[PDB]
RNA sequence: GGAUUUUUGGAGCAGGGAGAUGGAAUAGGAGCUUGCUCCGUCCACUCCACGCAUCGACCUGGUAUUGCAGUACCUCCAGGAACGGUGC
């Protein structure tokens, strides 16, 4: 069941709680993240929840795009065109994933716009200074797993590793 | 309480935004199954509290059970279930096959019973302390048998549901 | 009643200009004046007119003045502003 | 619904969809239906409680 | 109730000294007395002086037709 | 006489619009009403110092239309006959 | 006569909306009169305007003349709102 | 003469460019003599603002377009 | 058509309009009219500095009528 | 069916002054390249008049509320002012 353009253009769209417009598209077990150019930008968010995605890659260039649900999945490296494809994503939610290393991370700091992540239920938030890594790779995250980035933890990030 | 497709969480910090709450709310509620609404009001009487109302009632309990005491913008918030039913959800509304159940209230009539067992998929029929609960899935029965044993209904008493014999 | 008081009143003016094939020059409200013979007008000034040519200034936002010629156009009677009617055709 | 003599000359949806609900209604009450209709009384006390279904009794007897 | 036509007509009766605020030019307004008006509120003023509040000058033009469309507040003053 | 039943038979026709504001879109014109409501298909749209965008349809008021530009090749003499 | 955003206008009075007027005024609260030329009198209204000089006032009416745009709830979009 | 050029885009999301420099993207469900546009679930981007469904006036109208497909 | 406005229940009440240009006035309205031209008595203007100055009974057009609020409980 | 609330528009234009202040990599003219001098286009800082006052959104610290609802916005104190518009 990979994603194509009739799997699109069948799918839900609705506006969700944040008065944006989402496609639900849920439930279908989508091993790649591609065909996305049926949607045309017209989306300004994207729940891709449950399913099987592995590398999030493989997207055409939208404008609209703002918020990438990809939780309860088995992503495990990030492209290093992210910021080619969306250079307004604001919103990624990366929770319960296949991310064991914080060099995955590294492609995610060419996001600039970048100001929610959620890195939650993850083998690389359980390393050894994995918060300080995220917040001195990314610095135009403000709010790292429900957690406002403070000053203090963006000195710690700025001394170590220096 | 009973159980219900809103679960509303208290105890959480009140000096952040309402929409950046609320996003943060239904990014949380987003890893646990589709967030219908997110009621979130920043007043003197909802203070600090906020509900998301989902969908199935299955993910709202997972959501409340997995997040119970989960630590949100540095305030833990506690998740439990909604008095009433929501509006939304009120204006959309409107092993073996065999399940043995024990210890069951009298008083509970066969529309509680119906709306106990309406959270696994439609049964064949229902016999009425002592209870028989029948579905027409074999899977569906016994996600019922497994998900009923040791159930928080009427808590005065504890009931019990086991898999019928030949 | 309606002919009488074109023929007769100011869009008499503009009559002149369809008949006689004078031209007339139209400043607008965008600090443009185009110069021009009417072809066709009505009673909400509406002229469709042609060989027309627009002149202005701009700014590079000193400033300097442009011109620019266009075969057929028609503007609405709303954005004319000022309508004069002098003997350059001759 | 089905075409039959009782829907004749009855041009109208909702007057269909309705005289559907009564013609449902009353037929689905005349007749014998064991599942709910029947007494039987379980060897759980066997001298007591005649007022098992016939789904209870297999959840009894399991 | 006090119809706006009736006071018009009240105060062109009466002849006294009104001031004439324009719309969207707080800067300059006119002063004059009103001798008549009709169904568009068009204004006859004799002797009309333009009364510039920036520079605090006065300039008398004389009978002035007014039109309804630019008279947003219309006072009346005693000089 | 009346401008509007001559602007309704200029269908089919790649035309241009100015708007008060500076812009100025070039299409064909598909759809003209008696309120000048101007529905073009395939339309390109230049603003005051933007940059053109192309859309595949457009409907413009008839009173934010400033001016309005026709080609050389147009029957004008023909259309006025009513 | 009456048009449809009109007698949408007119059935939704009497719940929490909000008039946004051409200088960016927005006056909110309960639409007590909407009248056909779209002028909205409200009674214990709120002044929330592009400024941003929010107060309260006992009544306020602003006409159809200066109002840009209008923010109404979502619960008359459903029905008999759907053609 | 048809007068189809306002009920083909009926039901289906439109973006509408005001005179001051704003565009809201909304679900166009009914309109009127007036131009008067009834956009449920509206978006006002120049930022993203949250207004839902938003009842804009035809005086403050310039130009309408196609947004993408209905929901 | 030429439906009035209702000012019925603003009769003889101490309101206060604004006007194009930033104008502010104060008064008590005596009528109402068709074309929304409001007639207040013994009205004050609020200037740019602030002091309020009484222009008696001025007359106010509908045509740059921004919005009126009334100040009494009705 | 161009005369106040919708469609023949009341719209257009310009961002205070000074200083032997600084820059036009490839894009000004003249004294007929290059170096220099003069004059009608910005941004950064400094000075007078942080252009002024207002409220909303927002960041730091301290602090109060533990409350079951369908919402313009929501505790208070102090500092800073990146943003919006109002009148001069």
């Amino acid at each position: 069941v990979k994603l194509t353009a009739e799997l699109i253009e069948q799918a839900a769209q609705y506006t969700n709680a944040v008065r944006d417009r989402e496609l639900d598209l849920r439930g279908y077990k989508i091993p790649v993240i591609e065909n996305l150019g049926a949607t045309l930008d017209q989306f300004d968010a994207i729940d891709f929840s449950d399913n099987e995605i592995r590398k999030l890659d493989g997207f055409p260039l939208l404008r609209r795009l703002k918020t990438l649900l990809v939780n309860n999945n088995r992503i495990c490296r990030i492209g290093e065109g992210l910021d080619q494809a969306l250079p307004c994503l604001t919103e990624l939610i990366l929770t319960n994933n296949s991310l064991v290393e914080l060099g995955d991370l590294d492609p995610l700091a060419s996001l600039k716009s970048l100001t929610y992540l959620s890195i939650l239920r993850n083998p690389v938030t359980n390393k050894k200074h994995y918060r300080l890594y995220v917040i001195y790779k990314v610095p135009q995250v403000r709010v790292l797993d429900f957690q406002k980035v403070k000053l203090k933890e963006r000195q710690e990030a700025e001394k170590m590793f220096k | 309480i009973r159980p219900n497709h809103t679960i509303y969480i208290n105890n959480m910090n009140d000096k952040i935004k309402k929409e950046e709450l609320k996003r943060s709310l239904y990014a949380l509620f987003s890893q646990f199954g589709h967030v219908v609404d997110i009621v979130a009001l920043k007043t003197m009487k909802m203070r600090g509290q906020a509900f998301v109302i989902f969908k199935e009632l299955g993910s709202s309990t997972n959501a409340l059970r997995q997040l119970q005491g989960f630590p949100f913008y540095g305030k833990p918030m506690r998740i439990q279930y909604a008095k009433t039913d929501s509006d939304i959800i009120s204006k959309m509304r409107g092993p073996n096959y065999i399940l043995f159940l024990n210890n069951l209230p009298e008083e509970t009539n066969e529309m509680m019973l119906s709306m106990l067992f309406n959270q696994f998929p439609g049964f064949k029929e229902v016999r009425l302390d002592i209870a028989f609960v029948e579905f027409e899935n074999d899977g569906q029965a016994g996600a019922a048998r497994d998900a009923l044993q040791g159930f928080k209904i009427t808590p005065s008493h504890a009931m019990k549901i086991t898999y019928a014999k030949k | 009643r309606e002919e009488e008081e074109f023929n007769t009143g100011p869009l008499s003016v503009l009559t002149q200009s369809v008949k006689n094939n004078t031209q007339v020059l139209i400043n607008c409200r965008n600090n443009k004046k185009l110069l021009g013979r009417v072809k066709a007008f009505d009673r909400h000034c509406n002229m469709v007119l042609e060989n027309v040519k627009e002149m202005w200034t701009e700014v590079p936002k000193k400033p300097v003045n442009k011109d620019r010629y266009i075969s057929k156009m028609f503007l609405r009677g709303d954005s004319v502003i000022v309508v004069l009617r002098n003997p350059l055709i001759a | 619904i089905p075409n039959t003599a009782h829907f004749a000359n009855v041009t109208q949806i909702e007057d269909a969809v309705s005289l559907w609900a009564k013609l449902k209604l009353q037929k689905a009450s005349e007749r014998w239906q064991p599942d709910t209709e029947e007494e039987y009384e379980d060897s759980s006390g066997n001298v007591v409680n005649k007022k098992t279904y016939e789904d209870l009794k297999r959840q009894g007897l399991l | 109730m006090v119809q706006p036509i009736n006071l018009i007509f009240r105060y062109l009766q009466n002849r006294s000294r009104i001031q004439v605020w324009l719309y969207e030019q707080v800067n300059m307004r006119i002063e004059g007395c009103i001798i008549g008006f009709d169904e568009y509120m068009n204004l006859v003023l004799d002797d009309a002086e333009e009364i510039h509040s920036k520079t605090k000058s006065r300039k008398q033009l004389g009978r002035i037709m007014l039109k309804g469309d630019n008279i947003t507040l219309l006072q009346s003053v005693s000089n | 006489m009346k401008l509007v039943r001559f602007l309704m038979k200029l269908s089919h026709e790649t035309v241009t619009i100015e708007l008060k504001n500076g812009t100025q879109v070039h299409g064909t014109i598909t759809g003209v009403d008696v309120s000048m409501n101007t529905h073009l298909k395939a339309v390109k749209m230049t603003l005051k110092n933007r940059e053109p965008v192309q859309l595949e349809t457009l409907s413009i008021r008839g009173n934010n239309i400033r001016y309005f530009i026709l080609p050389d090749s147009l029957p004008l003499d023909t259309l006025l006959v009513d | 006569s009456i048009g449809v955003p009109i007698k949408v206008l007119h059935e939704a009075e009497g719940h929490i909306v909000t008039c946004e007027t051409n200088t960016g005024e927005v006056y909110r609260g309960k639409l007590i009169e909407a009248e056909d030329n779209m002028n909205c009198q409200m009674s214990n209204i709120t002044v929330t305007y592009r400024d941003g000089r929010v107060a309260q006032l006992e009544q306020v009416y602003i006409r159809g003349s200066k109002i840009r745009f209008l923010i109404l709830p979502d619960m008359l979009k459903n029905a008999p709102m759907l053609k | 003469g048809k007068s189809s050029k306002m009920l083909q885009h009926i039901d289906y999301r439109m973006r509408c460019i005001l005179q001051d420099g704003r565009i809201f993207i909304g679900t166009f469900k009914a309109f009127d003599k007036h131009m008067n546009l009834i956009l449920c679930d509206c978006d006002e981007f120049r930022e993203k603002r949250v207004l839902g469904l938003v009842l804009l006036r035809g005086e403050n109208l310039v130009s309408m377009t196609v947004e993408g497909p209905p929901p | 058509k030429a439906h009035p406005p209702e000012l019925k229940k603003f009769m003889d009440k101490k309101l206060s309009l604004k006007l194009n240009g930033g104008r502010h006035v104060q008064g008590i309205l005596r009528g109402f009219d068709p074309f929304m031209n409001l007639v207040i008595d013994e009205c004050v203007e609020m200037a740019t500095s602030g002091q309020q100055n009484n222009i008696g009974m001025v007359v106010i057009r509908g045509n740059s009528i921004i919005m009126l609020e009334a100040l009494e409980r009705v």
